[PDB]
């Protein structure tokens, strides 16, 4: 407590009561000359001092400061994901202790937790004989650590993992579950530090704190100041000289990771690290929007419009790839305007991007496979995947990601409909190419032949398959045709009925020939039937016959609707026929005006026909709940319909403060 | 009214549409008899579709634990329906909840939000 | 979020605790000797509980105790004038304003009125909030109230004495008919800031010719000068606030005048109420539409030059902001 250094890298004085040291020695590190009095062996220590502070990255006096710059590099194979250099230098031979440690903190971050275990003991057993303090205490430390994390994977797989697996899995046998349980006996990780000979601790006190349950409070609690509002009105700034709470709040957190990848201590797979990085990126990013709409109120929008508060980098991509699920992502994304965040050092995190596709082709294209790896990888592969919608990326790169999630990735984690999602995410940025299409032709007609099994059948977790993809890829290339599925098609049979619908889903895509062969083993007979082809086949016209059709059960529902008035009585309705008809005539669809005179049945039905007529204090505003973008806005341009929906979306959003009716109100009627 | 079941049931405004742990017992078409159906909702109005599609919300029917694909006109009309929890006195809650929710479907067990 | 619609309890021992406050402040503001270190915690804390006894009901002893400490034994530093009125005004929502309290603001005005005598003495406001505004509120409840000391005092004010003559005259409507007189007889209209006390209270009512040229004699220097400062590079900022009530009068009608048009380019609500259409509606600031009234927000919903950027305006800032005036401004009227 002599001094204060700080985060920008400038050191000041602080109850200090002597000669100035530090100062003395940053004057000898400027004056070149000083040096050159000192002597031969002071020389050589100031060299590795000086070495040594460049490298942390301590620079001078606060007062002898400047603009200082700044930049965040971590030189670990841990933190790059190169997994291929990492099992070469494993497969090695280790030439030192220090080759040892890095292997097993490798082994353990590769999924062979009991390889690791052994290295660590062998490290331990060397170590005191070596004298090497610091390498036995981290080893000692990261044992207890892979030993915790083994016994919670054990607890973990023999609990949820047979069922998610769909078998039980056996990662560690018997025998030496036995081995290790046998040799933890008692085991104190708190009294490992005073055990020790008083000259480690009088040096490494600094490590001490790396043996307590829990650590990071005192920075978790330091997040407070990212919540204040003051500082909007008027900014203190006293929390750092030239630095802000952001700033400092990102360099320690900066500080934190590279402290705890750079020197290979397994503390960085458990769930308080992740909950700290989790946070600190989250309130950052708040802070940031926060700051951003303030300045926007403030001013004119032609300043701050879309400023870029909290710019993201491939530091902060990772970050968020590794650190964070599906849910928080989605919850930042809700929470902030993350597509006005611009993102800096694009070819870094395509590099990540279609890395992380190489490594899932191996993992899965490949027989072999490790569970606790597999676990912890598919986490970062699905996080990335979804963050990877922000990102411009080059032809082959989107091609090769394209191809290693439709084909290699376990239908375990995705679906038909969970994969979509994912493809639509990436076509946002990156308008389909001629060979991503290609690719999902291909995708297309594996999952067609797949159908020929009578016992297959598609499963979505949100109702969108094969159909969808056929509907997205005419959309870019309105012009397209399948070879492929049109020969699959002339070589149908009428047995194959499940072949036959699957295809009747993708008409689209067939040629001429095809689809006359195809449209020849099916054919619609009544309004259900119409019905059934218009929601599955797409009859696209509503020929006069089908029109016949319809009005012949409009007829018959008036008949029934006379007798009904008779009865006074209805039990239950299901869904409305009418309804539907009465919006295609709106739509004109059914050219027709016979079903006109079949008025007064439903009140939807009245209003979408008649609308300058429509008895309007009938209107419900739950009807307008459920119509899409189109309806919403043929309705709008109606004038007839216009202003009473104005009226009533008004009175609704008076009164019921509903955000889903004031929404449809500001986007499509004013 | 008054039970410990009632504690799960939520209400999204965005769909007007109330949200169970519930499986009904069905007879359709007054010719159809299935046991165990229930039923997921997902919300994706802007959804790829043609000049036939008409609604925000898609509908999904599964009888017991398998999906179920029927095209015959869809009639509805229920007998029984019970809590996961092995909880009785729903049917009324149902009926009752049902005729107050003018929109297709009043209760669900699953509503995934796409947009 | 409005926190008046979520219900208060208890309010008994709120209004104990801060009558307790209330007495802590008049023991320690009374004598100069003081506890050094306990003064700045318990400020802040004071400050919280009374901006925040909006929402509670005081009875009328309370309420006295409580104006009287915020009035007469606040100290000056965390305080200001305008700061005392608003906190003030905050109070007056729950309980209108009883004979009692209007009797202390009157000793508070009078007290003012003393401060006046020295000519070395003016008010400090960070709001632009002074003496006057407490008057008006005044007269906001009962508008048949004449000071008698005020009265007075003006009654034996002399020319001699000038900084109490413009004191008492933005005060003009607590006068009596006698005093009115002599004050008027006093002081008359000169500059603008003579004609904008006098339109407050009342004075004159509409624009005559001669202050239609005191304005556009105002004008000219503030062009002549800000064309000098521009020259130099040294382009200095609006003060004053008058540039945009007299654009919001043209925009209304208030005064007639060409002159206006010829005095486009240094203000921009200046510009935006003189010549909506060619306004660059880019450099519009959302904040302008808090501060318009109710009249003035109704007339520019009426233009068809200014009603499309407003509302392009309104729903940026309901779908940007976390503040709901924007959306029942924009629902009240514009819709």
């Amino acid at each position: 407590y002599d001094y204060h250094f700080e985060v920008n890298g400038t050191v000041v004085r602080h109850k200090n009561k002597g000669f100035g040291y530090m100062e003395r020695f940053f004057e000898l590190k400027e004056s070149c000359d000083e040096r050159s009095k000192l002597s031969k062996k002071q020389y050589e220590r100031f060299n590795a001092l000086f070495n040594f502070f460049e490298k942390n990255g301590v620079i001078c006096m606060a007062k002898d400061a400047g603009t200082l710059n700044t930049s965040i590099e971590i030189n670990s194979l841990a933190y790059h994901g190169k997994y291929d250099v990492m099992k070469k230098f494993i497969e090695e031979q280790s030439v030192s202790i220090e080759d040892d440690y890095k292997k097993a903190f490798f082994l353990a971050c590769l999924g062979r937790w009991e390889e690791s275990y052994d290295l660590y003991s062998n490290i331990i057993l060397n170590s005191i004989d070596e004298s090497n303090g610091c390498v036995y205490y981290l080893s000692q430390i990261n044992r207890y650590r892979i030993y915790q994390s083994i016994t919670q994977a054990v607890t973990q797989f023999n609990g949820l993992g047979l069922l998610t697996f769909g078998r039980h899995y056996k990662p560690f046998t018997d025998e030496f579950l036995a081995r290790i349980e046998r040799e933890m006996t008692n085991f104190n990780i708190d009294d490992l530090f005073n055990g020790m000979p008083f000259e480690f601790q009088k040096k490494y006190k600094i490590l001490e704190f790396l043996s307590d349950n829990q650590f990071l409070y005192d920075d978790t609690v330091k997040l407070f100041e990212l919540t204040n509002k003051v500082r909007s009105e008027m900014s203190e700034g006293s929390y750092s000289f030239g630095m802000s709470s952001d700033i400092v709040v990102l360099l320690r957190l900066y500080d934190n990771l590279r402290f705890l990848y750079e020197n290979c201590l397994w503390s960085v797979s458990f769930h308080e690290f992740h909950q700290y990085i989790r946070n600190s990126m989250s309130l950052l990013i708040e802070k940031a929007e926060y700051e951003r709409t303030r300045d926007i109120d403030e001013l004119g929008f032609s300043f701050f419009g879309k400023k870029s508060g909290f710019f993201m980098e491939y530091y902060d991509f990772v970050n968020i790839s590794r650190h964070f699920k599906i849910d928080d992502i989605k919850n930042l994304e809700r929470s902030c305007s993350i597509d006005k965040i611009r993102f800096g050092e694009q070819e870094k995190i395509e590099e990540y991007l279609v890395g992380i596709a190489e490594e899932i082709t191996k993992q899965f294209s490949a027989n072999g496979m490790n569970v606790v790896f597999y676990t912890q990888f598919i986490s970062e592969a699905k996080a990335a995947l979804y963050f990877a919608k922000y990102v411009k990326l080059s032809e082959e790169g989107l091609g090769k990601i394209v191809k290693a999630l439709l084909f290699y990735f376990p239908e375990r984690d995705l679906d038909i409909g969970k994969r979509y999602v994912w493809l639509e995410r990436l076509t946002k940025c990156n308008e389909l190419p001629k060979s991503i299409i290609s690719i999902i032709d291909d995708f297309l007609v594996l999952q067609a032949e797949k159908h020929i099994d009578q016992n297959y059948s598609e499963v979505s977790s949100n109702g969108l398959y094969s159909r969808d993809y056929g509907a997205l890829i005419k959309h870019f290339e309105k012009n397209f045709i399948s070879k492929r599925l049109s020969e699959i098609t002339l070589c149908l049979t009428q047995d194959k009925q499940k072949q036959i619908d699957f295809l009747f889903k993708l008409l689209p895509l067939l040629s001429t020939n095809a689809k006359s062969h195809l449209l020849s083993f099916k054919s619609v007979e009544n309004i259900n039937d119409l019905m059934n082809g218009i929601r599955i086949g797409l009859i696209d016209e509503f020929t006069p016959e089908h029109e016949e059709l319809i009005i012949e059960y409009l007829e018959t529902r008036k008949v029934n609707y006379i007798v009904e008035k008779e009865k006074g009585i209805q039990t239950f309705s299901s869904n409305d026929y009418m309804s539907t008809f009465g919006i295609w005539y709106f739509l004109e669809e059914i050219n027709n005006s016979k079903m006109e005179e079949f008025i007064g049945m439903d009140d939807q039905y009245d209003f979408f026909v008649d609308p300058e007529n429509f008895d309007y204090k009938k209107f419900i505003p739950s009807w307008l709940k459920n119509y899409n973008d189109k309806l919403l806005g043929k309705i709008a341009g109606n004038k007839h319909m216009k202003h009473h929906v104005i009226e009533v979306l008004k009175e609704r959003v008076k009164n019921s403060n509903d955000k889903r009716y004031l929404e449809i109100l500001m986007n499509y009627f004013i | 009214k008054d039970t410990g079941a009632t504690h799960d049931l939520v209400y999204h405004s965005k769909i007007n549409t109330f949200v169970w742990d519930v499986e009904f017992d069905i007879v359709l078409s007054d010719s159809k008899e299935l046991n165990k159906c229930y039923f997921v909702k997902c919300f994706n109005p802007y959804r790829i579709n043609g000049k036939c599609d008409f609604a925000v919300s898609s509908i999904d029917i599964f009888s017991e634990g398998k999906r179920l694909l029927i095209e015959n006109e869809f009639n509805f009309k229920i007998t029984k329906a019970v809590h996961v929890a092995t909880s009785k006195d729903v049917t009324e809650i149902v009926l009752h909840l049902s005729e107050r929710i003018s929109s297709p479907f009043p209760i669900v067990k699953e509503v995934v939000y796409l947009d």
